[PDB]
């Protein structure tokens, strides 16, 4: 689609390879069928389904998609950076002091039984 | 049993479809060498063994589409289901 | 190829729709796009208050004592077992309020969610224990990261999966 | 001609977002 | 067994329980004598016992002492002697301020009462005096016992606005056609599990709704007549002697 | 669920009260409602409304046909046959019993009640058979003697002058904390070779069984 | 009213026969924040 | 006159109280005019003791701080402690947690056309480098960025008969060893069934007052 490339102008990326929008593409429809359909479901809910009890007419106001893709980024879709967590965590983790030693200039490795020693594997 | 199985791949007795080179490559690219050629037939044969199931999959799939009791083609429709029965997530292509 | 690309835009009919969609868009009270403010907006406690034009049913007022009695409660993770119904029914209470709604919950909510945590769980430990033996030992914190790194589509990202790539320590410390 | 391209502004915006908080921190 | 539903003449409760007292050695929990001497019968059943684990010998333990007295405050309140409930009450409590605010109470001069639980408060609250759980169930309530004693309605109005309760309902109400629909709804909250109080405040508006024809006739005297059952087993429950 | 008690009783164990035959009842229920919603949906994208044997053995596609083909025909192994041999006995009419179960399923007769309690609005312009009301007899019977063992199985795992007035014929096995950790472990998800995507995130799948 | 900890090592007793005994302080922590998380998430 | 130090805060910032003192007399624990009193509840004040044995001043406190002291209040906060067994003081710091709170409580008022991401952004690139006038920017030689003093070593040798040898540090555990740590009056109990165990003072003070 060519207002794919409209939109590619955006960000300064005019190099594509032209598979890129046939998958993006490909990709929008997957996510937002999934989205409507649970979001119908919803829909449903509001509409009290069972194995026999009222009908299934549709409107599909925007709460119900509003819920159906807060589901899905429960679970997906990178987050605002969550930056008050990582703080305190690290803060958490910087905390305790440097080993404070001296190996005199070589390498300090781990002990072995945690080094690897990259033999040939073999049974 | 297991010990039977390293007894028979090392000779040309049993010598899986997929080529040595192209699994010491995919070996390699997720990061594991080894002067054993056992292991790396194993992993072959495993592999040949799950694509054999979607394999069986589609043939069945396919077989349930019309008469039951121009030739056969593995489309989209096939794989869409076989695929998700698996794990394997949701084929909704499109076009326009 | 941007001039041809806006040419071949208007060859099509939608070089009207096009050039209707130069405002900002979002005709609401708003609906702001920073971060700090998500955070804290969503770090308070809200509190349900209610209008009252003509009539708003529900024959029970709301209140914001049952949010602080929420945030208050000895959770899991400092005790060594998993709650029992009354610790959980104070704390959704808590959060019913909280998102804006009102009732009391009835009982047999705390069960039915005691019975999914329990499955949960049993299925998280049976993963490890598959890692650990094939067919006497004892298992570790390493056992699960590994079966965590293995699948992650158990457990949903965000809070723990952190907590636990910092509790990884050394022996000697 | 290039009414489009200082028409094309649009910032786009999603519906919702999730905020990692957990219950303990907070 | 439900309620264990006797509620008849010498029954299974009150001869088990007058059946223990005659025997020494067992020594049965002072909240349990308290709710099964006041809920069944028997109440000189249940204080032949609540004497008897307070005076002779000393049980070795302050805890099981205090929920005693506790135990057994709330049967004198229940029988309504007051003169064996603030004997009681001064034998046990710790201040100065509140024994003498208990004396001035039940000589009945009520403003030298006040002043001296306001200033008994005042004792406490960074003070460094411990003054217990119970002893602080007797300022906050008997500085409001004495302050509608004294007739202070309007300071007890915007005192009830804040917690929220029966005593909101009470003050508030006696002292109903313009204000009837935050009087009516606010008693319905309230009006299950019902008490012969209760009932009153529940008759009196649809009264004063017969009155502005908002309540029909016939319905005063269906709730005067359920009302009256509900008198008669509260009658029931006390016992023979008139006191 | 009489029937299922009879049923659950025909696999090994007895006295179930009323909440685990109805929870039982729920199961089967929903097990059997999600195999028609999806033969239903394959028939109708093959292109035809009534319902039919073929695709209901190839939905099950498992160990599970061999069983059901030989139902069908009439209208490990040695582990059943030692439980069997070790049954072996008589009085009080002892084998006469665990016929009773057998020819009390719902597609001995009571065919109409069996297909009207189960979801019957789907499909409203066909209606199945009753070979398919026999076939569903089949699966609903093998599925409550799976629970039951795995119930059993849990259960095991788990590990003065007489008063005449308890009885010592009362026992109190089975319960609904049993049924849900059997069904669980029933729902090993899938042999686990369906889900070896492993590294990844997210997920949903229905199953049965 | 009504007269008046065996959770989860009943969780954990019933899983297996060959020990497998957890440790607190490493392990058993991650659990009981894992529970913690999923009721918060769910019931909002 | 650098002063971007942690003991020289404590030396010299020192003789005037914009503090906020605590109080302990072993068994509750107080700060401030207070009416109420802490016991020993470590879901809390173990939280803020954790913090306050070393200097850091808590995440939480700012807010609160901030909408009661309008001025002479801030910038850090010194801690006054005595015990009734002396007097004690020592002082706490921020963290880049408590900064990032300092940017929160600003974000209650004006949340549209505020421009947050860049704005309270570009806010720390100026108080980050005015806090901290004092940082130690100072290099030295090692034996790497010269040369003719490149010096030897002995670890990873080849020896004739086995093949290399490597230095690796050590520990004291072992294998198959322990792993860590462990899992984790009933007359009373009987002789206190059904037993189920200053606001009122607060709103008639105000009434005494009219």
């Amino acid at each position: 689609v060519r207002l794919l490339h409209l939109i590619f102008a955006t960000q300064n990326i005019y190099s594509y390879q032209d598979h890129v929008p046939l998958q993006l593409m490909d990709f929008a429809y997957r996510y937002t069928t999934g989205t409507l359909q649970d979001a119908t479901i919803y829909s449903d809910h509001a509409h009290a389904s069972n194995a026999g009890n009222a009908g299934t007419n549709a409107q599909l106001t925007t709460e119900d998609i509003r819920l159906a893709i807060a589901a899905r980024t429960n679970y997906q879709f990178k987050p605002v950076p969550p930056k008050e967590l990582l703080l305190e965590l690290a803060a958490e983790r910087n905390k305790k002091p440097l080993p404070a030693v001296i190996p005199t200039w070589g390498i300090r490795l781990p002990p072995e039984k945690y080094c690897l020693t990259g033999k040939d594997w073999v049974l | 049993t297991l010990e039977e199985i390293l007894e028979m791949m090392e000779d040309e007795e049993f010598t899986p479809i997929i080529p040595d080179a192209v699994t010491d490559y995919y070996l390699a690219k997720n990061g594991f060498e080894t002067s054993d050629i056992k292991i790396k037939r194993i992993l072959a044969l495993a592999t040949q063994k799950f694509i054999s199931d979607i394999a069986q999959d589609a043939y069945e799939y396919s077989r349930i589409r019309s008469s039951s009791s121009n030739k056969v083609v593995l489309t989209m429709d096939d794989l869409r289901s076989a695929l998700g029965e698996y794990g394997i997530n949701v084929k909704r292509p499109n076009f326009y | 190829y941007e001039r041809l690309k806006r040419d071949i835009l208007a060859l099509p009919v939608r070089e009207r729709r096009r050039i209707k969609a130069i405002t900002r868009e979002s005709g609401k009270k708003g609906m702001v796009n920073s971060v700090i403010t998500q955070t804290r907006q969503a770090l308070i406690p809200k509190v349900p208050v209610v209008t009252r034009p003509t009539n708003v049913p529900g024959n029970s007022v709301q209140w914001a004592q049952d949010v602080i009695h929420g945030f208050q409660a000895l959770l899991a993770s400092e005790i060594y077992e998993l709650p029992e119904m009354d610790n959980l029914r104070t704390r959704m209470t808590g959060i019913s309020r909280e998102h804006g709604l009102i009732g009391p919950v009835d009982d047999s909510v705390i069960e039915i969610m005691l019975i999914g945590l329990e499955q949960h769980l049993k299925g998280i430990v049976e993963a490890a224990i598959d890692i650990v033996k094939y067919r006497r030992h004892t298992l570790t914190i390493e056992d699960m990261y590994d079966t965590l790194e293995q699948y992650p589509y158990l457990v949903e990202p965000g809070g723990t999966l952190l907590r636990l790539q910092s509790v990884m320590l050394h022996d000697e410390d | 001609h290039q009414v489009l391209d200082g028409v094309a502004k649009s910032y786009p915006l999603p519906l919702e977002r999730k905020v990692i908080m957990p219950a303990r921190s907070r | 067994y439900h309620i264990r539903q006797q509620d008849a003449r010498p029954n299974v409760i009150k001869s088990l329980l007058d059946g223990v007292g005659k025997c020494p050695g067992l020594h049965l929990p002072p909240h349990l004598v308290k709710y099964l001497g006041s809920n069944y019968n028997a109440w000189y059943g249940a204080i032949k016992l609540l004497e008897e684990l307070s005076e002779g010998q000393g049980i070795d333990n302050q805890k099981i002492s205090d929920a005693n007295q506790d135990a057994l405050l709330e049967v004198y309140m229940s029988l309504q002697e007051d003169d064996m409930f603030y004997g009681t009450w001064r034998r046990r409590a710790k201040y100065f301020e509140t024994n003498a605010a208990l004396s001035y109470e039940q000589i009945g001069i009520w403003d030298k009462a006040l002043q001296l639980y306001e200033a008994a408060q005042i004792k406490a609250r960074s003070g460094v005096f411990p003054f217990g759980e119970s002893e602080y169930s007797l300022w906050e309530d008997h500085w409001i016992y004495c302050a509608e004693k004294l007739q202070h309605w309007e300071i007890l109005t915007e005192l009830a606005k804040h917690e929220g309760f029966t005593d909101l309902l009470l003050e508030c109400g006696w002292r109903w056609i313009a204000d009837r629909e935050p009087l009516e709804q606010s008693v319905k909250t309230v009006m299950d599990i019902p008490t012969p109080r209760r009932q009153i405040f529940q008759t009196f508006l649809a009264l004063q709704g017969f009155s502005q024809q908002k309540d029909t006739l016939q319905d005063v005297s269906r709730l005067c007549d359920e009302g009256i059952q509900l008198t008669l087993r509260k009658w029931n429950a006390l016992p023979q002697r008139v006191t | 669920m009489e029937i299922q008690q009879m049923m659950f009783v025909s696999g090994e164990t007895n006295d179930p009260p009323v909440e685990t035959t109805s929870l039982i009842e729920d199961i089967v229920r929903s097990q059997v409602v999600e195999i028609v919603l999806h033969s239903s949906q394959t028939a109708l994208s093959r292109g035809t409304k009534s319902i039919v044997p073929e695709d209901v053995i190839f939905l099950i596609r498992h160990d599970k046909a061999k069983v059901n083909r030989l139902r069908t025909y009439l209208s490990s192994l040695k582990r059943l046959k030692t439980n069997d041999e070790r049954t072996k006995n008589m009085t009080k009419e002892e084998y006469v019993h665990w016929s009773e179960c057998r020819q009390a399923s719902f597609t001995f007769r009571k065919a109409k009640r069996f297909r009207e309690w189960c979801g019957l609005s789907h499909l409203a312009e066909s209606r199945p058979s009753d070979d398919v009301i026999d076939i569903l007899g089949f699966l609903t019977f093998e599925m409550v003697c799976s629970i039951t063992e795995e119930a059993l199985i849990v259960k095991m795992l788990e590990e003065r002058k007489h008063l005449f007035d308890g009885p010592d014929k009362d026992v109190r096995p089975i319960t609904s904390g049993h049924v849900l950790e059997a069904w669980r472990r029933l729902q090993k998800r899938n042999v686990e070779k369906k889900a070896i995507r492993n590294f990844q995130g997210g997920k949903l799948r229905s199953r049965v069984q | 009213s009504q007269p008046s900890l065996k959770e989860l090592l009943r969780n954990v007793g019933a899983d297996e026969g060959d020990g497998e005994t957890v440790i607190d302080g490493d392990v058993e922590e991650l659990l009981l924040d894992l529970a913690d998380e999923f009721v918060t998430s769910v019931t909002s | 006159k650098f002063a971007e130090t942690s003991e020289e805060i404590l030396h010299k910032y020192e003789k005037f109280p914009p503090s906020l003192t605590f109080h302990i007399h072993e068994n509750h624990y107080r700060f401030g005019d207070q009416d109420g009193v802490i016991p020993k509840n470590s879901s809390v004040i173990k939280a803020f003791l954790e913090y306050v044995a070393r200097e850091e001043i808590p995440p939480a406190l700012i807010e609160v701080t901030k909408d009661a002291g309008v001025q002479l209040y801030e910038g850090c906060i010194i801690l006054r402690i005595y015990d009734h067994r002396k007097t004690y003081t020592t002082i706490l710091r921020p963290t880049q947690l408590s900064l990032y709170a300092d940017l929160l409580y600003q974000t209650d008022y004006l949340q549209v056309r505020f421009t947050d991401s860049l704005s309270l952004n570009i806010e720390t690139e100026i108080l980050t480098a005015s806090k901290r006038n004092l940082d130690l920017s100072v290099p030295l030689n090692p034996h790497r960025a010269t040369a003719n003093l490149k010096p030897e070593v002995k670890y990873p040798y080849y020896d004739p008969e086995t093949d290399t040898v490597v230095h690796e540090h050590r520990p004291d555990a072992r294998g198959n060893m322990v792993n860590a740590d462990t899992v984790d009056s009933d007359y009373e109990r009987l002789m206190l069934l059904l037993s189920d165990r200053f606001m009122r003072l607060r709103f008639v003070e105000a009434w005494r007052k009219k």
